[PDB]
């Protein structure tokens, strides 16, 4: 019943540092490890220590290093804190090939030793960034060996999505087109979310007019606390990992579900307000709390999950569903009856003490497959034109070995999951 | 004489939890394995569900299975689930995830060696077996097809025995996975031909009842399996215990099934009311039976007047007179003359206990074989056509090799039961 | 009327330091040895296994043998140790180091004259020999190697009477030399036809057991040999004991021996479960011979299923019915008529002995001459033949004078054993 | 049951040195002797001193003057420690031949006594060097002479085997060629270890981008102990030094099995990590813990030994084995089967005070036979060729005495070895 979590690129270390510190604060986890009291993720010593099962991997020093010196340094096995020398810059030619393939053969035997560390591996899931040099290429990479050897296990993805409007890499475009190509053969399921959306969630939901990324991931990590630490705590309806993968994923292609949560509400604006589950779900199906930068009401809905934390009966989420059935003008493609996969935890939501979101009493986590992501692949498309038909920036691929053939290639291989989102629109 | 229970999937072993404790409730046993009661006939045949152990301990005739070793821990943990032997808990260790195939067709079938090795070490601890019993949920895949695999093979090796089971029927509103249609409907493929006889329940229904007649506004999945627990347990309480009349499974079975493939029932239970109106409620047996009638009362989510009425059975647990019960029952048939089948004289068949559930003065559970059923049949089938066009998560069904045509047949096999509720509908 | 026990090998001598101390169990003998018990049979037929030295002192009727002091030493240094006389250490200096040739061949049997010296001043100190017992490894150099010797030359001097060993047979995993398959076929071609019988006891199996029955987690082969000294000790009791039933080992021998040279022992027990179960077991005849019959409660890593079951005692301690007893005899030749030969009519015997093992009210000893047991020889013979080829190790046998035709007669004699098991297998 | 240990060259003293300060440490033995509480080693005084049988032979006196002068210069008696003044130069024909014939019969009445002294002599072993004057020259003279003297008796030698990349002698080649070819034929078993392999281990799993030699020797007692030490203490399975090479030596030639040791592990990684028996034996069959540069994977095994310390269960070891023989890639000579020895010392594993390695609670030792090790006699084949065909040095060796036919045949008798070897990975 374990798993693997891994943090590739600062993005997926920083992201994690928060969903440690919160897997701490699932369980009074002290720094050194010493926790004394959830060994699905923890490998334990003969001191009550416990380790998190997970491999940090970062081609720059600076990042495991700021690991290494905070208090989780304590936490972490020093062989989980994997580390380069250089780095990709930005670039898959470089993540992916030639700098990142030189130590991934360390990184995977790492992995491999936590593979045997465990008795019953349910799978993994990846923290990354659809832009980066080792937050993609990097990524993928990992992806091209970890499915020889674990083809059967969990393969979950998470990264954040590029904002439109915001970025700062020039040629995040290519990275992420190359990656389309190569994670959507090899991934079982990726999810993302815009931080720029965030930005507004927390402008409005939080009150937040100065999010940095550390209030940033507290939000991620919330997320996916819902759907690692509450997927193993008891529950009414316990979910599995691999029960999300069997219940989110409908089709062979990559499918990419995207985030939605509510409760995020700041302390005063959770006073003098009562939320029910029910409530709570009509949040979840606002285009105000979907997290990723995508309006709800453009596409139609393929896959829905709900996970519920504490005070939820079903019995109410019962009635919430009907009315979000019925009520809501969620248009959803004909292949789909709406089963959608309700878990239920008993296991209370927690909240980060110093955060910026309220204590609440229940909490819902949203997952969705929407045809609207089409629309996110045709920014990508134009960005990636507009820079290949220049060819701005070529020369930094083409001399680590990439071919032109291969970037027009993995722009038609997007063309075509496009396509293929057009299909699903197409009602039968 | 003896019975033999098998729960699986997550809704199948927490529906177990409650209904164990309740037949412990009914003999006096406690939640760490004595007996501790006060009454003669609560010893007298206690050997249908507990095997006595050295030193006075009771050991469920039942096996706990699933493919996540937590829930079973959770139910382990509770009272009950210490009177529960560790040799009847038998499971895997990666789930299944809500997947047929891997349920039935690969992954889970694994385990089912493993179980059935126990079940026969079981089937020989017993003297006389009557039957077993399974618990389970419709569309899921250890419930439903982990546990349809198994009840294939025990057929097999007892066909004499009474293979019933009693399952969560998809609601129309709640449904978790999002081909749970496809589950339930590869399960009808298996199950209904591989099967006595299988009950309906929905908790959509189950939850209505509660607030309507109940006016509860907290129950939880323990409260209402409580409810299914009660009409399980009145089925086999009236078997064990002494009655007037005829108590016995196997001719319940009889007296409910015209046709070899059209066994479905949709359970009901009275007296089933708030203690507010128990201050103004008579206890008569026309009471019970005007409980019984109402579709409200019904567990099912279907409509009896809607269909026609094939078979009824009412049970009765208290002291009754005979003549009020004929003359209740008749009167029923009297007038909802229009809701039964005409082929059937006298279709209402009673059945009676003495004993009276713990804490009533009486009781009564409604079972019924209706046409309406087939509504359920058609909801499904629908909502199955639907994804099967499109092959919803079938890409990891048919990864794990479940074939389509498999599915197609399935689907006639649906049809195939709702066009003979038709044909007997008339 | 008495028995000498010899040790020999460290897994011999370690398996003698638990049996020898359940004997004492048995009878109330102290670590310190004398005699402070309290039943009238514990002293009653002693004598079997012990001389009552000046003072009211038991001395084991045993020779523990080895070629190094320390693990002699480590056998003395216990509780049970002191209980030996030192006249009954004979040991040398110089290993064997596991190898045949030294122990049996060249250096061991230098030694054996000075054992066999003393098991002659022991064949004087009886009264009646009824026979002799061996423990001993089939890989080891000691264990096999210098006890074959031994036995050898027994079983010359005293031809009437019994002779058998009871032999770690290599499991197919945990083999520790790496001829060790050399060891035992070299042992097979000496032991069998210089034997009446020999019992085979795969650790592996017994691993299995520990954790699969009695869900232990820490046995070391101090806990596993416990296992082993039960089924011994449970042999020669009934022996020793009142019972109602045929209480001769000479007797036993007869029943399951059909064949001059197929005398080969799988041993089970029963009861053997954890104690969690151990309040939800009955405790019947019937579920003795549940366990005693099921293959995975065997300590040999053999499958009765598999082979035919050419002879099958059943021996009991406690007080049991002599109807029961037969009733369930017979219900598992008529269920499992399919394993047996056809050749044998009522080829499962009994024997029953009132007293039980100290704190089970009821205890089994299974006894089978399979045809199953040809497949331990022929995994052995097999990987013996590629080692043959490659003279693995040998030169350090033929370093010390083994001739590879004798191993080539000894890899025949081996196939033999297994063309006469297939020769009654049918 | 008694051994006695020799040690020749520095390489042999100073490994030596560390040898019996562990094993002063597994008693409690004072530098004076005194030991307040291991007689097959050791040889008791009256005073309760006990002398450590062994032999110390350096042909300079500078390193037996160290060990005059340091604290174990109680602990020796002054007739084990023998010194002549002058050496060999890094040369065989100094070493066996010129000098070192001359001092040898000293050190064998010396030898000699000590065997008088012993009542049960097991047997014996020589640590040295693979290519040092004394350390191969004098050492295969002395075993010219112990081979008759105690044909019976067990010959174990170790040695230090010759870094692909750094040595410090430029006849090395030529002196391990001529060891070859004289202890080959005399021997029981060498086995040999690769300071260049240990520094990588000191690195990787200790941590350490300092050894020294009096680091690297640490780390080699360490092994040493586990079959020196434990094996005549108690366990389960105790395994003496005759069934060592009873179960170790498959052919009359020799054979050379190569060390591995797990756990190596510095204390700051062995916190966060349980260990257990199944695990460390994983670490085992990995090259990275391999002590000789040659890799695993390259040949067929055709011996392996696994000799446990501390807390193991056999129940555990089984499983481990199951796995080893399954799981692993460890092809293997038809040969053979895998009847591989354990030993179980219940004896626990021992840590020097102010040492590298963490404090362990169980451990285990492998040796092992693989074809690889012909590819180590190319190296030499070639190193020893190239000089050869120049004759470069050739009058260093000529001038002693030396012909070279004899270095000729030396070499050629190393071909047929590595023909042997040949021979064994043609399955048959
Ligand atoms: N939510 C979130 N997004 C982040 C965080 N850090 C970076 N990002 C986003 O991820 C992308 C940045 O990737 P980089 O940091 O440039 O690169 P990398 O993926 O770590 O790998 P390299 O390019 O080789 O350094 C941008 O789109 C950022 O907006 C973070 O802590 N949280
Ligand atoms: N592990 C280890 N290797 C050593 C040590 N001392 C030397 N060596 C190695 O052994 C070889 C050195 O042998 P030398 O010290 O030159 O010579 P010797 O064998 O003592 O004999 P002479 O040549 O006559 O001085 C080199 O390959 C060294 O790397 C030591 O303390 N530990
Ligand atoms: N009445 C009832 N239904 C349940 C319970 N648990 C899950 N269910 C129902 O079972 C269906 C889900 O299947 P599930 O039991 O999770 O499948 P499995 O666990 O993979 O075999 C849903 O329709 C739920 O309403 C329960 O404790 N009681
Ligand atoms: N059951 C059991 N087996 C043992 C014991 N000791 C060694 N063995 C087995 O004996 C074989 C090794 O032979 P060994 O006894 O060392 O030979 P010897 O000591 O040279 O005669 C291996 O298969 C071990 O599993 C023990 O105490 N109990
Ligand atoms: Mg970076
Ligand atoms: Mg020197």
């Amino acid at each position: 019943r374990e798993c693997i979590s891994i943090h590739v690129g600062q993005a997926g270390v920083q992201i994690g540092n928060a969903c440690w510190e919160l897997y701490c604060l699932e369980h009074g986890i002290q720094p050194d490890g010493q926790m004394p009291s959830f060994n699905t993720f923890f490998s334990e010593t003969g001191a009550g220590k416990h380790v998190p099962r997970a491999v940090f991997v970062d081609l720059e020093p600076t990042v495991i290093d700021e690991v290494r010196t905070g208090t989780y340094r304590q936490l972490f096995h020093p062989e989980q804190l994997i580390t380069g020398k250089e780095d990709a810059a930005n670039n898959y030619a470089r993540g992916h090939y030639t700098i990142g393939k030189e130590i991934i053969d360390l990184v995977l035997d790492r992995i491999r030793k936590l593979a045997d560390q465990c008795t019953g591996l349910q799978g993994f899931s990846v923290f990354h960034s659809f832009g980066g040099g080792t937050g993609s290429g990097f990524t993928s990479l990992l992806m091209e060996r970890l499915s020889v050897d674990y083809g059967k296990k969990s393969k979950l993805e998470f990264s954040i999505y590029p904002a439109p409007q915001v970025s700062t890499a020039v040629v995040e475009p290519y990275n992420s087109i190359l990656t389309t190509h190569t994670t959507l053969e090899h991934s079982d399921c990726a999810f993302m979310v815009d931080n720029e959306a965030i930005y507004d969630i927390c402008r409005r939901n939080l009150d937040i007019e100065r999010p940095t990324y550390t209030n940033l991931n507290r939000l991620i990590g919330q997320i996916v606390s819902s759907i690692t630490a509450s997927l193993r705590f008891d529950g009414a309806l316990n979910v599995d990992l691999t029960e999300f993968q069997t219940n989110l994923v409908p089709y062979p292609r990559g499918h990419f579900p995207l985030a939605t949560y509510a409760p995020v509400i700041s302390a005063e604006k959770a006073y003098h307000e009562q939320l029910s589950v029910a409530e709570i779900t009509n949040a979840c199906f606002e285009p105000a709390n979907q997290m990723v930068k995508c309006d709800p009401r453009h596409g139609k809905y393929m896959a829905c999950c709900l996970l519920y934390r504490g005070d939820v009966v079903p019995k109410d989420v019962n009635a919430a569903i009907a009315t979000i059935k019925t009520k809501r003008t969620i248009q959803f493609v004909d292949w789909c009856p709406t089963g959608f996969k309700v878990g239920i935890n008993y296991e209370p939501p927690t909240v980060v003490p110093g955060g910026d979101l309220a204590k609440v009493q229940r909490a819902v986590c949203m997952l969705s497959n929407t045809t609207a992501i089409a629309e996110a692949w045709a920014r990508l498309d134009h960005k990636f034109d507009l820079m290949y038909a220049k060819r701005a920036f070529v020369h930094w691929y083409v001399g680590e070995g990439m071919e032109e053939g291969e970037f027009s290639e993995a722009r038609e291989d997007m063309a075509a999951l496009e396509k293929d989102y057009e299909e699903v629109g197409v009602d039968s | 004489r003896e019975i033999v229970h098998i729960q699986a999937g997550q809704c199948g072993n927490q529906i177990g939890a409650k209904f164990w404790e309740v037949i412990s409730d009914e003999h006096g046993i406690d939640p760490t394995g004595s007996y501790h009661g006060d009454s003669d006939l609560q010893l007298e045949r206690i050997n249908v569900y507990y095997n006595e152990a050295a030193g006075n301990k009771y050991v469920p005739r039942a096996i706990l299975v699933d493919l996540e070793p937590g829930t079973m821990d959770s139910v382990r943990s509770g009272p009950f689930g210490q009177i529960f032997r560790p040799d009847n808990f038998v499971f895997g260790q990666s789930g299944a995830g809500n997947n047929w195939a891997k349920g039935h067709y690969t992954e889970g079938a694994e385990l089912v060696d493993s179980v059935l090795d126990v079940v026969r070490k079981e089937s020989e601890s017993c003297d006389c077996l009557q039957g077993f019993q399974l618990t389970h949920s419709l569309g899921g895949g250890t419930g439903s097809g982990m546990g349809t695999l198994l009840i294939s093979k025990i057929r097999e090796e007892y066909p004499d025995r009474i293979m019933n089971t009693f399952s969560v029927v998809p609601s129309p509103k709640v449904s978790d996975t999002v081909v749970e249609p496809y589950n339930a409907t590869l399960s009808v493929h298996q199950l209904v031909e591989n099967t006595d006889e299988t009950y309906c329940i929905d908790n959509e229904a189950l939850y209505d009842i509660c607030f309507r007649t109940l006016k509860l506004t907290t129950p939880t999945y323990g409260d209402l399996n409580h409810l299914v627990s009660a009409t399980m347990s009145g089925v086999t309480t009236c078997l064990r215990f002494p009655g007037q009349l005829n108590a016995d499974l196997r001719k319940l079975a009889v007296n409910m099934v015209p046709f070899p493939r059209l066994h479905f029932f949709m359970p009901g239970f009275a007296p089933l009311t708030s203690r507010g109106s128990q201050q103004y409620r008579a206890l008569t047996v026309p009471e019970l039976t005007q409980q019984m009638f109402d579709a409200k009362n019904m567990m099912a989510a279907c409509d009896p007047r809607h269909g026609r009425y094939l078979t009824v059975a009412a049970v009765f647990r208290g002291r009754m007179s005979m003549k009020e019960v004929d003359e209740q029952m008749l009167n029923v048939q009297n007038k909802n003359s229009s809701y039964f089948v005409e082929w059937i004289p006298n279709n209402v068949k009673t059945a009676v206990c003495d004993i009276p559930p713990r804490g009533l003065k009486m009781s009564a559970t409604f079972i019924g074989n209706s046409t309406a059923i087939q509504e359920l049949f058609k909801r499904i089938s629908e909502q199955f056509t639907a994804m099967f066009r499109r092959k919803a998560f079938l890409h990891w069904y048919t990864g794990e090799g479940m074939d389509e045509m498999e599915f197609t047949e399935a689907e006639s096999n649906m049809n195939d039961l709702v066009s003979e509720y038709q044909q007997y509908q008339d």
